């Protein structure tokens, strides 16, 4: 009964905290704005730059760890202080991932890796 | 190397169609089938509202 | 978007890659449907442009 | 078959040897089976909703 | 002798098998270094290791069931409604597993008794607590702090006897040794054991909760002292199976009670039997059967068989008290053991395999194409009758034809062997009732029970067919000469031949599992819909019977249009509109999940792994182009793996899919 | 090491050596058996009070090594990440905020 | 009956000679590698197509190709046993 | 003789118990037992306690050799031994004890069929009792398809007449008019269908495989067979016509 209740209260909080969130004029169902309105309830423009910060900042620690172990045995066997200091070391990844692009330093001349299936010779 | 025939300079970058393409597969299966889960989720969990 | 996205890049890639790839680099010479590559280099079920 | 009494001295199996299909055969009659059932499926539910 | 026990090689992953000793320069190096973990046979070292590795393994999955026995005493102790279960069983529904409120889970929890919300569990347990007397939550308490000792105890001997056995060990090659104290010792001298054990605890209490007096005067009668009761006090003469409890809707546990102690005389007769009986014959067989693989897939092959026959009587020769009428219980008790003899028959075919492979077959495979051969005809003759019986009615009922179809009302097949064979029960001519509830009645056998054993006796025999098949097949063939060489588990010997893909046992157990999962879907199936429609269901006081499918299977079974409208879809209403229902929306999910699991595994089972390698060379080179080079290099999954894998997410997402829909139904409907 | 007073003995000299030991056991029998798992089992020669260890042999060095294997580490983190998550929804549930 | 054809990046491995199960590939002296040797394929109409000779070339592309030809099958190309075609 | 097997002490093991073990072991291995053999554990051990050598053990040292030796029980008796090497010899010989499949198991019969056939190496020539006996191979050869003197047209005859009698049956009961007044010409007309059709069958086999086996010498290839089918066709019709006449007649 107790643990009931406590749901109520939640569905009820639900319900007032949705107030001011728009829903259709036929489904009651509020909505998600995708607009980059950036001033809005429910506006997806926070998520997304929350969660591409984040990834953004997945990628570089990774990325500069596969860098810094240039060897098979340390993908199998992780050098666990470099992980973390990689791990760490990703918050400023806006920053210096643009600074490597534009320095040369991120991509590489199509001429040094495998392009790709010969598809010609004779 | 003689890059003049279309068929050419779309199989001298092959690679990168290939993989956009599927970046952008991924993408899509990814955030379709994740939103669509959100809802089944949140709705069989009698949260219409949720969604 | 994703079913058609998913179409293209199949058929796409073994559009671009009928003539060669990584794995079999000389599929040209062979016909456009062939069985496969042999259970060696790591098993080639599914290797031609028709596969 | 070439073990039955009366089919052996009939048929030795010299002229049109019963094989398994190939495998890019077999690929394909699975692919006509598939689509067949798949786009076939279809009209019945149709006419069974729309009528 | 245990300073080489050493943490030195828990880093050095892949130490086992040398094959793997060169490190991971692939993707393919992780799984199979996951394929080979458990194939003590092929890891270095020599044969003494081996059965070090097999006994102690076994140790340690022995502590591990008793972990999960543990687990589940302690959830019926601490986490369940089974005290208002023991005080009312037929108005609770046995429940020891709760969901946390977290993500608004607190939905999946439903009213199973006034001051209890939870997953109604349909394992049997609490039937079982309670022809184990236990009443207490004390009992439960000391049951699980026991397995928890033993789970302790098994691993520590796992861990002893990596080093306790040497190089001279031997006692695990001594069967004769072994056939005798198992026998004797476990089948005999603890079946005995048991039937003390219910002869002092459970007719002391078992008949004092069916005497009504749930109270049993606290502890002062419940806790023994009731040598005033008498061993056989309610045995009414009878039969045992004739004359059920009329109280709990199960055989006396007295009857029970002199069936362990009866089974375990015979047991110990048959021990000192075995010191000269018939032998000589089976000889051939026992010296050349003495290996790993052979053993194992002997007693897979016995524990299966084992398994059917529980499923098979568990449900129908009702033991257990209160059970009866727990149809989601009794569903699940027939349905999860014919699934694990199903795998387990499979298991033993593919060890059957491996066996020949190492070691040495016998007489029985140089007349292998005979064998095989009419075992292909049979299985083509009854896939194009019993099956086709189904269409032959379906597309007579199509047209308008009923009077030309197999059915009762129509051309009929009578079961004459089950319509002759009352041997089995033999009970009187009348049915059993404990409340509203069917307990059993007489299952009338037709044309339709004639027609789904006949589909069942032809999907076991294409089953057997490619397990023989494989089995007889492994060593050499017409098709390929050097099988041997090749191993046990190659995707196939090349595209040569017109194409030799899936040639190995193991490709055999492949296709195996796929017809075996066939197999019992339409057993589940047939039980699913027969109980319903046949024995289950409620009660009128004028004695007439309301079944829950309303006797839809003798009119509605006979074609394959009646198993598709009034089973998988009029049942499957239940599980469909499940959304928002307390106790089910799991089960509306989990179908979901299923059908989505199921249809995931298309895509390893229809395509090969080039397009996935060529894909993830594609993709690789935008890896490289940003200086992200993974060092493990990606490879797509071999060829033996793409199908393991298929297989795999095929059979869970189909079982997953039956799973919900059968227990979502049978929750509803009770 | 842990065998420092043994007196232990080869097979050639089973009946041949009795000087005991420091304390007064017997001497001991080492038998080099192939296996890498008991690469030497020893064998004695009469009632002894030996210590022989039960216990294995592990080291804060090769465990750290072992839970930096790749396994452990993206399945702590994982784990980690998975219960945040789940601590994050019991505590703010419903995304009222947004 | 298929093709099985040897080029000249072959380094006298004789491996895939070892992996032919109907003793299709063969030997042959040359001066075109260290081990003056190289492979040949007199007898590819004995050639099943098994396409071990393939896998065990370890040169960067296979020196040694298989090509199926399924249109062209012959008794021998297809392991008949059963059947004779002669 | 070997030495570690002389005055080995009866604690190690006892003299039945190694009588046994050295009978079952075969000959060559006794100088060096292999390993993982209860031979190889004697003579680890033999050579280390003895009356010459250490004559103590451990008590768990001791516990530990007790359970690595046979028990006396564990070992094939001369019997048993008499058995598989007559099995084997019989098996590499080219016969089989004559053995039945039977419930999840099979019967040995008490009999040696010579399995090999004339030809060793033929697959097809392994002689078997439902083929190669005596009864077998006259049924075979007495059957219209195969008995000497016949005409070919006599073959078809015979063949002919069983086939049209017999499917005459399937189609009068259990058809689609199996319950009206006729319910029998209905059946009569399919049965000769179908000998017709099986006929035509025969006729494009005849001009496609062209088996000679029937033709006389110096005739057209494949007119014996072709003289077979026809009357064949004319004997179904002949039967289906004959069992139609007894079901209305009686
Ligand atoms: C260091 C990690 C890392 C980085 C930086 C990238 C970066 C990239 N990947 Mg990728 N990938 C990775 C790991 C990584 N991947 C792994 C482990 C897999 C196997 C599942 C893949 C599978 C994959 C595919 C199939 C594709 C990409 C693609 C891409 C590109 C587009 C972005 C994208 O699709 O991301 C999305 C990434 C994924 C869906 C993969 C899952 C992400 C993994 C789990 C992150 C692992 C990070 C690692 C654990 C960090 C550990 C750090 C620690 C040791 C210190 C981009 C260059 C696409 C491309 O080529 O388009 C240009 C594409 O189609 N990736
Ligand atoms: C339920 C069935 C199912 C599902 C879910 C998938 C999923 C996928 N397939 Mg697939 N496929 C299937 C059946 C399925 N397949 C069948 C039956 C075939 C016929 C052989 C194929 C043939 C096929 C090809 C030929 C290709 C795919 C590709 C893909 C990927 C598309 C990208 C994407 O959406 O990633 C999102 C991932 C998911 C939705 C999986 C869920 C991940 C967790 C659960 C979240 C994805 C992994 C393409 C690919 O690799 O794209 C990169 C591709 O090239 N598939
Ligand atoms: C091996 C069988 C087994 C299985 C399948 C489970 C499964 C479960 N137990 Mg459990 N348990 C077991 C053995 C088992 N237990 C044993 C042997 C004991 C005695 C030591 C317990 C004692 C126990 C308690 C005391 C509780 C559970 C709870 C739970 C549930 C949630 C677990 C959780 O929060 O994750 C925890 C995950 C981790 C710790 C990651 C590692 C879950 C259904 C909880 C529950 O049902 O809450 C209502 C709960 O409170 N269990
Ligand atoms: C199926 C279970 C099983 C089996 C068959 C055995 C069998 C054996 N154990 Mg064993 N053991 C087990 C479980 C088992 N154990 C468990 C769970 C533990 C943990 C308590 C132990 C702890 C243990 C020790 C400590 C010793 C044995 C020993 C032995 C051997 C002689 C013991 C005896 O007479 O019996 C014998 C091979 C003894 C041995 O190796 O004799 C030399 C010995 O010293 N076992
Ligand atoms: C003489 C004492 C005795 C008694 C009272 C029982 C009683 C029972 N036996 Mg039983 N049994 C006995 C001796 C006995 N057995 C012996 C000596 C053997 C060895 C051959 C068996 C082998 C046996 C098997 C194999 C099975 C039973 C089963 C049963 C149960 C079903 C009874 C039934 O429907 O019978 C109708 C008459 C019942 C509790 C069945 C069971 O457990 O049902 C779940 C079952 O499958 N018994
Ligand atoms: C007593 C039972 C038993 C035992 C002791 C063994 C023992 C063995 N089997 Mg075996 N097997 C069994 C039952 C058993 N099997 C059954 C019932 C089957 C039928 C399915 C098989 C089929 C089988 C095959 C086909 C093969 C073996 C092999 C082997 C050997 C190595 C196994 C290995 O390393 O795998 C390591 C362990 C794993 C890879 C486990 C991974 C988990 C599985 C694959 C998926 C399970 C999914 C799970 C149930 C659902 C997840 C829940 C979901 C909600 C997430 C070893 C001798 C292999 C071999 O080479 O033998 C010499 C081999 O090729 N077995
Ligand atoms: C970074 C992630 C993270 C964070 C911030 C927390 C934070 C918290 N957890 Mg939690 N937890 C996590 C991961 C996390 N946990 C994981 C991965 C598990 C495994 C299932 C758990 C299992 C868990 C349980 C079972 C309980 C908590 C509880 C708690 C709260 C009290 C602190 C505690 O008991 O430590 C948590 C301990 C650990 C994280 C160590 C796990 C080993 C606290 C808010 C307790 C609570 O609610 O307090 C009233 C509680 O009962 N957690
Ligand atoms: C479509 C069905 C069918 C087919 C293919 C044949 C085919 C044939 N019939 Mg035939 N027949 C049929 C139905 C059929 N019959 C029926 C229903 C009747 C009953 C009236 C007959 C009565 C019949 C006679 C009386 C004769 C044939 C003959 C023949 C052969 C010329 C040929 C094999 C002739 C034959 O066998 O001569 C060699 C011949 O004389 N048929
Ligand atoms: C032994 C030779 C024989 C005899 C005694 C009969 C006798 C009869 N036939 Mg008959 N019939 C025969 C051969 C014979 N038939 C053959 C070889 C054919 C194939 C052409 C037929 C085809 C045939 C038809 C189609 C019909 C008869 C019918 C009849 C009945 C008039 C009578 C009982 C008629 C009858 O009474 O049917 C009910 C009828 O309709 N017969
Ligand atoms: C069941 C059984 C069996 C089997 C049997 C059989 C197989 C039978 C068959 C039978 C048969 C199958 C019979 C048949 C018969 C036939 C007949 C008897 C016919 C006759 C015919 C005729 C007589 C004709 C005539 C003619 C001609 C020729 C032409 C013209 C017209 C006329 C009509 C004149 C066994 C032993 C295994 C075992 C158990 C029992
Ligand atoms: S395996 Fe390849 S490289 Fe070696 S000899 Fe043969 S063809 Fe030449």
């Amino acid at each position: 009964y107790a643990r009931f209740n406590k749901k109520i209260k939640m569905i009820e909080l639900r319900e007032t905290a949705y107030g001011d969130r728009l829903c259709g004029k036929k489904d009651g169902l509020p909505r998600t704005i995708a607009t980059g309105e950036w001033n809005v309830r429910g506006s997806a423009m926070w998520p997304a730059a929350i969660f591409l910060y984040i990834a953004g900042w997945i990628g570089w620690a990774g990325r500069s760890y596969l860098i810094r172990t240039n060897d098979a045995a340390k993908e199998i066997n992780i050098d666990v202080p470099l992980a973390v200091t990689c791990m760490a070391s990703g918050f400023s990844w806006p920053v210096a991932a643009w600074q490597e692009i534009v320095n040369g330093e991120m991509a590489v001349p199509n001429d040094q890796i495998h392009n790709g299936g010969p598809w010609n010779q004779s | 190397q003689e890059s003049s025939s279309k068929q050419i300079r779309i199989h001298t970058h092959k690679a990168a169609i290939i993989s956009h393409l599927s970046w952008v597969s991924l993408w899509l299966g990814f955030h379709t089938l994740a939103v669509y889960s959100h809802n089944d989720t949140c709705i069989a969990f009698n949260s219409p509202s949720k969604q | 978007a994703l079913g058609l996205h998913i179409t293209v890049l199949i058929l796409l890639k073994g559009g671009l890659e009928a003539r060669g790839s990584k794995l079999m680099p000389d599929k040209m010479e062979h016909s456009f449907g062939f069985s496969c590559d042999g259970p060696g280099r790591g098993g080639t079920c599914d290797i031609s442009a028709w596969d | 078959h070439l073990k039955t009494p009366i089919l052996i001295n009939l048929w030795n199996g010299d002229i049109y040897t019963p094989l398994a299909l190939s495998i890019v055969q077999a690929r394909f009659i699975g692919l006509v089976h598939f689509s067949t059932g798949l786009i076939l499926t279809y009209p019945p539910f149709i006419i069974g909703a729309t009528s | 002798i245990f300073r080489y026990i050493n943490t030195t090689l828990w880093a050095k992953a892949g130490h086992f098998n040398k094959a793997l000793s060169k490190g991971a320069k692939t993707t393919t190096w992780i799984w199979n270094l996951h394929d080979y973990a458990h194939d003590f046979d092929i890891q270095q070292r020599s044969t003494g290791l081996i059965a070090r590795k097999v006994f102690s393994s076994n140790l340690a999955h022995l502590s591990l069931v008793f972990f999960w026995i543990s687990g589940m005493h302690l959830h019926g102790a601490y986490l369940s409604n089974y005290d208002i279960w023991l005080k009312d069983p037929k108005s609770i529904t046995p429940s020891s597993h709760l969901a946390y409120s977290l993500i608004g889970q607190d939905i999946l929890n439903s009213y199973t008794s006034e001051y209890f919300s939870g997953i109604t569990i349909t394992s049997g347990f609490f039937q079982l607590y309670r022809s184990e007397g236990i009443i207490t939550q004390s009992q439960l308490k000391y049951a699980c702090a026991t397995s928890l000792i033993a789970t302790l105890i098994c691993l520590s001997g796992s861990y002893l006897h990596m080093q306790l056995m040497s190089k001279f060990t031997s006692f695990y090659k001594k069967f004769q040794s072994l056939s005798q104290d198992h026998l004797i010792i476990i089948f005999g001298s603890r079946s005995t054991s048991l039937s003390a054990h219910q002869i002092h605890k459970m007719l002391p209490a078992n008949p004092l909760l069916d005497s009504g007096i749930s109270k049993p005067s606290i502890l002062q009668v419940i806790s023994n002292s009731l040598s005033y009761t008498l061993a056989l006090f309610s045995t009414n003469l009878s039969s045992t199976g004739k004359l059920l409890n009329p109280s709990t809707r199960s055989v006396f546990l007295s009857q029970v009670a002199a069936h362990h102690k009866t089974t375990g005389v015979v047991f110990i007769t048959l021990g000192l039997i075995r010191f000269l009986t018939m032998y000589k014959s089976q000889f051939s067989i026992l010296t050349s059967y003495i290996d790993y693989h052979i053993v194992l897939s002997i007693n897979l092959a016995l524990i299966a068989s084992l398994s059917i026959i529980v499923a098979d009587h568990l449900t129908r020769t009702p033991i257990y008290p209160h059970k009866s009428t727990s149809y989601p219980t009794i569903l699940c008790l027939s349905i999860h053991h014919a699934w694990l003899s199903g795998f387990l028959i499979i298991g033993s075919g593919a060890h059957a395999s491996i066996f020949n492979l190492l070691g040495s077959p016998t007489s029985e495979i140089r007349h292998r194409d005979p064998i095989y051969s009419h075992l292909i005809w049979v299985c083509i003759a009854i896939g194009l009758h019993s099956f086709s019986l189904y269409c032959h009615n379906d597309t007579l009922e199509a047209l308008g034809r009923p009077e030309d179809i197999f059915h009762d009302n129509s051309i009929q097949l009578k079961a004459i062997f089950a319509k002759q064979s009352f041997l089995r029960a033999e009970l009187q001519p009348d049915i059993e009732m404990l409340d509203k509830k069917i307990i059993r009645i007489t299952q009338e056998l037709g044309t339709a029970d004639f027609i789904v054993h006949h589909i069942h006796a032809f999907t076991i025999h294409v089953t057997l067919l490619i397990l023989s098949k494989g089995v007889l097949y492994a060593r050499n063939s017409r098709f390929v000469s050097d099988k041997l060489e090749l191993g046990f588990t190659y995707p196939c010997d090349g595209p040569g031949r017109g194409g030799t893909c899936q040639i190995s046992p193991w490709d055999h157990l492949f296709s195996a599992v796929f017809w075996m999962y066939n197999c019992l879907n339409v057993v589940t199936f047939h039980y699913f819909w027969k109980m319903q429609s046949d024995v289950w269901g409620f009660v009128s006081i004028q004695k007439h019977i309301s079944h829950y499918s309303q006797g839809d299977f003798s009119v509605n079974s006979i074609t394959i249009n009646g198993w598709l409208r009034n089973l998988l879809w009029s049942e499957a209403s239940q599980v469909i509109q499940s959304y928002a229902l307390s106790s089910i929306c799991p089960y509306g999910f989990i179908f979901l999940i299923g059908h989505f699991i199921w249809a995931f595994s298309l895509m390893f089972l229809f395509s090969g792994r080039a397009y996935w390698q060529e894909l993830i060379e594609s993709i690789l080179w935008s890896h490289h182009k940003l200086k992200i080079i993974p060092h493990i290099q990606p490879r797509a999954l071999s060829i033996s793996q793409g199908r393991a894998v298929g297989f795999i997410h095929y059979t869970l997402g189909g079982i997953g899919s039956t799973w919900a829909f059968i227990i979502s139904r049978l929750l509803v409907l009770t | 090491a842990e065998t420092e007073e043994g007196l232990i003995i080869k097979p050639e000299e089973a009946g041949k050596i009795t000087s005991r030991d420091k304390n007064n056991n017997p001497p001991r029998i080492v038998v080099k058996t192939n296996d890498w798992d008991i690469p030497e089992y020893q064998l004695s020669t009469g009632a002894s009070n030996q210590v022989s260890y039960i216990t294995p042999v592990v080291e804060s060095e090769d465990i750290k090594a072992w839970l930096s294997l790749n396994v452990n580490f993206f399945s702590i983190i994982i784990l980690f990440t998975v219960g945040g998550l789940i601590e994050i929804q019991r505590f703010f549930p419903d995304t009222l905020y947004w | 009956s298929h093709a099985v054809k040897i080029y000249d990046t072959c380094i006298g491995c004789t491996l895939c000679v070892r992996a032919c199960p109907t003793d299709v590939l063969e030997m042959v002296p040359a001066s075109i590698n260290a081990a003056k040797q190289v492979a040949s394929s007199p007898r590819v109409e004995d050639c099943v197509g098994c396409k071990r000779c393939e896998t065990a070339c370890p040169t960067d592309f296979l020196s040694i190709r298989v090509y199926l030809q399924d249109n062209e099958e012959t008794q021998y190309s297809l392991g008949l046993d059963l059947v004779d075609w002669s | 003789k070997i030495a570690y097997l002389q005055d080995i002490p009866r604690t190690i093991v006892e003299k039945d118990a190694l009588e046994l073990i050295l009978k079952n072991t075969p000959k060559e291995q006794w100088e060096n037992p292999p390993e993982d053999s209860y031979l190889y554990t004697v003579k680890a051990f033999a050579e280390m306690y003895g009356p010459g050598k250490a004559t103590k053990m451990g008590w768990w040292d001791y516990y530990r050799l007790k359970m690595d030796m046979p028990d006396t029980t564990r070992l094939s008796s001369e019997r048993e031994l008499q058995e598989i090497e007559e099995y084997e010899k019989l098996m590499m010989s080219g016969k089989v004890p004559f053995a039945v499949p039977g419930p999840s198991g099979y019967f040995f019969t008490g009999f040696v069929t010579q399995w090999k056939g004339k030809e060793p190496f033929a697959g097809d020539q392994v002689i078997t009792l439902t083929e190669n006996g005596l009864f077998a191979k006259q049924f075979l050869s007495a059957l219209a398809f195969y008995r000497e003197g016949l005409k070919p047209w006599q073959r078809g005859l015979e063949i002919g007449m069983a086939h049209g009698y017999f499917l005459i049956g399937p189609f009068t009961s259990l058809g689609p008019l199996r319950n009206t007044p006729e319910a029998a010409t209905v059946g009569l007309l399919c049965g000769c269908a179908i000998v017709g059709i099986v006929s035509i069958g025969g006729l494009i086999f005849g001009s496609t495989i062209k088996p000679t086996r029937f033709d006389k010498d110096g005739d057209k290839p494949g007119a014996g067979f072709i003289e077979m089918i026809n009357w064949h066709a004319v004997g179904g019709l002949g039967g289906a016509g004959f069992a139609h006449a007894l079901i209305t007649v009686f």
